[PDB]
């Protein structure tokens, strides 16, 4: 029942995503002046929006419609877990260091520009990738194919006892949400603390200087970066800690886990088509390379 | 057997 | 009192004579010749390690090697075949603004705001480069700098004189003057007994080396003169400016020939070069991109491909081979 | 002479040329600029034919590179553009001279509208205060005179009262701060910012409001680089 | 004073001989197409004798 | 300039020994250096390559393994260690600089050397004329074969000829098929084919008598000639 409406909320926040994933990632990596800086982080981040959005969005209106089988073999399954994780991952910890070096940006003006180095912003990345990766490893030693005896109908699930389920997606969640949450929330609280108070020696108010109107702005972007990432990332976890929670099922605690997993890919998915625009494309730099990149084409 | 559907979570 | 009323007579006789021989002009004499075409030119090679903004590059004789100064206080020797870094010289002074190659390759030379003219010695028996001589006596910044030989260096500079140098004694063997502005570019005939400089009062002037005195001045630009570059046969220069055109100037009509302009072009012109048989001339702009003119036909015979930033200097190898283009973007890219 | 060690060669010299963008990166270049009266002269001794002096310095462990540009001709258009990207201009005025005030005005014009200073930040030293206090308090010679607005110009209820000094010497030095501050203001996007400073040039101070200014535009790149602007 | 020495200089300048510039027109073109064979940008030349590529 | 070889002397069979080298009047830090090792009466033999900033290093198969060559930039200083001599050890061992660059001379300075005495694929390079009776004023020339073509695809004869007066170290001549070193007069002249070599000097001098030695620089080992004996 839900395969008509879900698929068609999906398809804006399908093609939104796609088109403004791929727009900053050409934009990022066609222009010089993006190519030199630490631009490598929102590169990273695109490219993981990206990818999540490709790997879940069609393979998931795929499996709603004929859920009954699966389309791919246990190594299918296994790359699908692996791939789906470690994007998902990559992707929280691409903006927690976007956060982390906006914080060293504001607060430390002069360590920021002494210290960005292409070697540096790479070797992060790498560090990123690579614990990802690693990370999505236990999803991808719990889960198989299972099958339907006394008849083809087969499926993805976890094949190891929930009992261990429940302690990884508990960990996965409390890594991946709550520390990165309460890291990005504070460090986006100092930024703006540090954006608000005055180098005046003597006070002043409504002064038409762009210093006014500019940390204004600046502090209503860091709170829409900081819910916009709490709002999108709690619904996934809560998804998957429902569904670890459960031991037998029923007519209305299904019904109500269905609800709940439609509503949270909605605001999931929103997170992949959101993310690019509020990180690149409502900041002058990228406006202008883009029109940049428009202009030489 | 389950009389109902069921979503699974997104891994 | 009496003489400035003279100097507009002679003024206004000198323009009535250039008038005289004014009967046609290089279009009406070039309407049937076969156009060159659109020329297509890729980058064969890109030439990396500068930390700063380029602002000179010098081709050796033998046009394979090539020297670039950049504003990070180095000047890198390269091997355009391999691209590589044959030399890496540091400067005393960061913010250099020219150099040159010497056509024996024994010797390369820089200047900038420090208004002394370095020559370093590529031939040390040591193994490493080392200060030839510190050339000193400019007042103001130095912009450019041309080898005649291993022992006499012309330069330009910002005091609005052009000098020459005996670089073993050290001491201007002389100096030019007459230039009522900034002399920002300098080009020395085929023949090294004539040069041509062009200063910030939107003029030209044709310089003997050895008389000591300015033969011809040219004034048809509206702005800065940032580029200036001999004919291959020495009888005709071309020049750039700030006001966007490039011209061609004939050192026997004393005027000048055809101005290389497009309505789409409102950049100011930092280099010029010919080619090697003259036909094309190649200029870069404050855009990101070098124009090919057809030299005759004044077609945008081409442009080369987009440099990241203003292109700051450009040179075609003597056997003309390929084009070499540096910019603020700290590259070099050579075109063929 | 095989290639290959032409190659080595080459890698030697990136190793040294990445060696020595290590210390580009890590100093912040600085052009001073303004009138030989002002007291430029004076505040690079405060700081701890040829024509380009680099005055070197750094506080709390950055290093400032401050370049006097001397004996160059009086035509700033052309040398100006090889300062462009460098991290700030200082720019010294000596407040007292009246009569040469409204040249170092037009001065501050010229730099802040260049084409290629078009995003470089200014720092103004308003200099000489000592002896801008001695002119308004011996009173026989008066901005009055030459600057006709001052005649109605009263000090805004915003100034900073610390110095506790003579009201007559706050409205001259704030009216003439407003002078360039108009000027800044009226041709200033928000692509760079003037920071005006009131100083002496005998003052111990003068390296830490260069720190701070330095400090405060670095914030503003990063603000545009990291996309939060 | 100056005066005197531009009006010298402006002197030599309008002494100096003068040809039309149809002349100097035509030994301009007849360089460039006597050159023209000998101009790698012009011409391209094949890629073996290209020495970059 | 100067390169200044010590240590020596006499060492038994199956010992070790440490041979130094310190360089002076240029940037040693800069030049790749060799050891060149010449039994007595006998020609040279390339030993042993450090290239600037001790990035490679090459070894004869004769000492591979033997020896062991090492600089020390900031003493300007160079080493060569051998763990193991033998009878065919012993030589005169020269220090020999090489800078590396597009139209540099490499080998273009040696040392005076120091003297050791103990109680396969690679290119073969011959001077069938050992020896030559000449009388000054004589246009002299000198022949010499590869078994391997020297001309590279890159257009470069990776040919050297090198003079050693009596008691003197060798003194490079030309630093490839036709290129003239420094310091070295316009009488001689190099010029082959890429595979035969020839060396021609337009009016002898007496102080042109010695010992002259091709070598080829197209592939490691550095293979040297027999050696050429002018005399009068």
């Amino acid at each position: 029942h839900f395969f008509l409406p879900v698929s068609v909320v999906y398809v804006p926040i399908f093609v939104v995503g796609v088109i403004g994933n791929v727009l900053v990632c050409l934009v990022i990596l066609q222009h010089q002046a993006m190519k030199t800086p630490t631009n490598y982080y929102l590169f990273s981040l695109a490219v993981s929006d990206l990818l999540v959005l490709l790997l879940g969005m069609p393979l998931e209106v795929y499996e709603m419609w004929r859920n009954y089988p699966f389309l791919f073999g246990p190594v299918g399954c296994y790359f699908k877990t692996a791939l789906f994780e470690t994007v998902c991952f990559a992707s929280i910890l691409s903006i927690t260091t976007v956060s982390v070096e906006r914080y060293v940006a504001i607060l430390h003006p002069f360590r920021a520009k002494l210290q960005s180095t292409r070697r540096r912003a790479l070797r992060i990345l790498g560090i990123v990738w690579g614990f990802s990766v690693l990370f999505s490893l236990p999803n991808t030693s719990i889960h198989g194919i299972k099958f339907h005896y006394f008849p083809g109908s087969a499926t993805c699930t976890v094949i190891k006892p929930m009992w261990i389920y429940n302690f990884i997606i508990q960990v996965t969640s409390f890594l991946f949400y709550l520390l990165p949450m309460t890291v990005i929330s504070v460090l986006y609280y100092l930024m703006a603390l540090r954006l608000k108070k005055d180098k005046s020696l003597e006070a002043d108010e409504g002064n038409a200087n762009i210093q006014r109107p500019c940390r204004k702005s600046v502090n209503k972007m860091l709170f829409v970066l900081v819910l916009v990432f709490a709002i999108c990332w709690a619904p996934f976890h809560i998804d998957r800690l429902f569904f670890s929670f459960v031991e037998e099922w029923s007519e209305s605690l299904a019904a109500v886990f269905n609800l709940v997993h439609v509503v949270s890919g909605v605001f999931f998915y929103l997170s992949s088509a959101v993310n690019p625009i509020i990180y690149n494309l409502l900041s002058r730099r990228f406006q202008a390379a883009f029109q940049n990149v428009i202009s030489s084409f | 057997g389950r009389p109902f559907f069921l979503f699974r979570p997104r891994n | 009192d009496q003489l400035r009323q003279e100097a507009e007579q002679l003024k206004n006789q000198i323009r009535d004579a250039r008038k005289a021989c004014a009967d046609a002009t290089l279009s009406q004499i070039t309407n049937n010749i076969d156009p060159v075409g659109r020329i297509q030119m890729r980058t064969r090679r890109t030439l990396r390690g500068h930390l700063a903004k380029i602002y000179a590059m010098h081709w050796g004789t033998d046009s394979r090697l090539l020297v670039s100064a950049s504003q990070d206080g180095k000047l890198i020797i390269w091997d355009s075949y391999t691209t590589n870094k044959v030399h890496a010289i540091p400067l005393r002074s960061s913010w250099v603004m020219t150099c040159a190659y010497a056509p024996s390759g024994n010797y390369v030379a820089c200047g900038g705001l420090d208004n002394i003219c370095s020559i370093y010695n590529l031939k040390t028996r040591e193994g490493n480069v080392r200060v030839s001589r510190e050339l000193a006596g400019h007042t103001g910044y130095l912009s450019c700098c041309r080898f005649l030989d291993d022992n006499q260096i012309v330069t330009s500079s910002g005091d609005t004189t052009c000098a020459l140098w005996d670089i073993e004694t050290g001491q201007q063997t002389t100096t030019f003057t007459g230039h009522t502005g900034d002399v920002m570019s300098l080009s020395l005939a085929p023949d090294t007994r004539l040069f041509v400089s062009g200063a910030c009062d939107a003029s030209a002037k044709l310089w003997d080396v050895r008389e000591g005195m300015c033969r011809q001045t040219f004034t048809g630009h509206e702005s800065d003169i940032n580029a200036i570059c001999f004919f291959p046969n020495g009888n005709a220069f071309a020049t750039g400016s700030d006001d966007a055109t490039c011209r061609l100037f004939d050192l026997r009509a004393d005027q000048e020939l055809m101005t290389y302009s497009h309505d789409n072009i409102i950049c100011g012109i930092t280099s010029v070069s010919f080619s090697k048989s003259g036909r094309l001339l190649l200029a870069g702009y404050d855009d990101f991109n070098c124009n090919v003119w057809d030299a005759l036909k004044a077609d945008r015979a081409g442009v080369l491909a987009g440099h990241d930033n203003r292109v700051s200097c450009l040179g075609v190898t003597d056997d003309g081979m390929a084009v070499a283009t540096g910019s603020w973007d700290s590259f070099l890219k050579i075109w063929n | 002479a095989e290639d290959k060690a032409a190659v080595e060669r080459s890698k030697m010299i990136e190793k040294q040329l990445q060696k020595d963008k290590q210390v580009y990166r890590r100093t912040l270049r600085l052009l001073l600029l303004g009138a030989d009266n002002s007291g430029k002269s004076t505040i690079v001794k405060q700081m701890r034919t040829s024509g380009i002096f680099e005055t070197k310095f750094q506080v709390d462990k950055v290093n400032f590179h401050m370049f006097d540009v001397g004996a160059q001709r009086d035509e700033r258009r052309k040398w100006i553009q090889c300062f462009n990207d460098v991290t700030a201009i200082i720019f010294v005025v000596d407040s007292s001279d009246y009569n040469r005030l409204q040249e170092a005005l037009n001065d501050f014009k010229s730099i802040w509208n260049n084409r290629w200073l078009r995003t470089i930040s200014v720092i103004l030293f308003l200099n000489k205060q000592d002896l801008l206090a001695e002119k308004v308090l011996a009173g026989k010679s008066k901005i009055e005179d030459y600057f006709p607005e001052f005649a109605r110009y009263t000090t805004p209820e915003d100034a900073t009262p610390e110095p506790g000094e003579d009201p007559r010497v706050t409205r001259a030095k704030y009216f003439i701060r407003k002078e360039f501050v108009d000027i800044s203001t009226a041709s200033g996007d928000g692509r760079h910012i003037c920071y005006p400073h009131f100083t002496c040039s005998v003052d111990t101070e003068n390296a830490r409001r260069i720190f701070n200014d330095c400090k405060d535009i670095i914030l503003q790149m990063n603000l545009r680089e990291y996309n939060l602007v | 004073a100056q005066a005197r020495k531009l009006v010298e200089q402006l002197k030599m300048e309008a002494n100096i001989d003068r040809i039309k510039v149809s002349k100097a027109a035509a030994d301009l073109m007849a360089y460039c197409e006597a050159h023209a064979k000998e101009d790698p940008l012009l011409t391209p030349v094949p890629a073996s004798e290209n020495p970059f590529r | 300039v100067q390169l200044v070889e010590s240590g020596g002397g006499l060492v038994q069979p199956g010992g070790s020994r440490k041979l130094s080298c310190s360089a002076s009047g240029f940037a040693f830090s800069s030049f790749g250096m060799h050891w060149v090792r010449q039994a007595p009466e006998k020609g040279l033999e390339w030993v042993a390559y450090i290239s600037s900033g001790s990035g490679t290093i090459y070894y004869a198969d004769t000492v591979k393994g033997r020896f062991t060559i090492s600089r020390d930039d900031p003493k300007n200083t160079l080493f060569l260690q051998m763990t193991s001599l033998r009878s065919e050890d012993t030589a005169m061992y020269y220090c020999v600089r090489s800078i590396y660059y597009y139209g540099s001379s490499p080998f273009d300075f040696w040392g005076q050397g120091t003297t050791l005495t103990v109680s396969s694929s690679d290119i073969v390079m011959t001077q069938a004329t050992s020896s030559v009776p000449v009388t000054p004023g004589e246009s002299v020339s000198i022949s010499c074969r590869s078994s391997k073509s020297l001309l590279h695809s890159n257009g470069n004869t990776y040919l050297y000829w090198f003079l050693q007066r009596p008691g003197q170290s060798p003194q490079l001549l030309i630093y490839r098929m036709s290129n003239l070193a420094s310091g070295v007069p316009d009488r001689f002249s190099g010029s082959g084919s890429g595979t035969a070599f020839t060396l021609t000097i337009s009016r002898l001098e007496a102080e042109d008598v010695g010992v002259y030695y091709c070598m080829q620089h197209l592939e490691y080992p550095l293979t040297f000639g027999a050696g050429t004996k002018l005399e009068l």
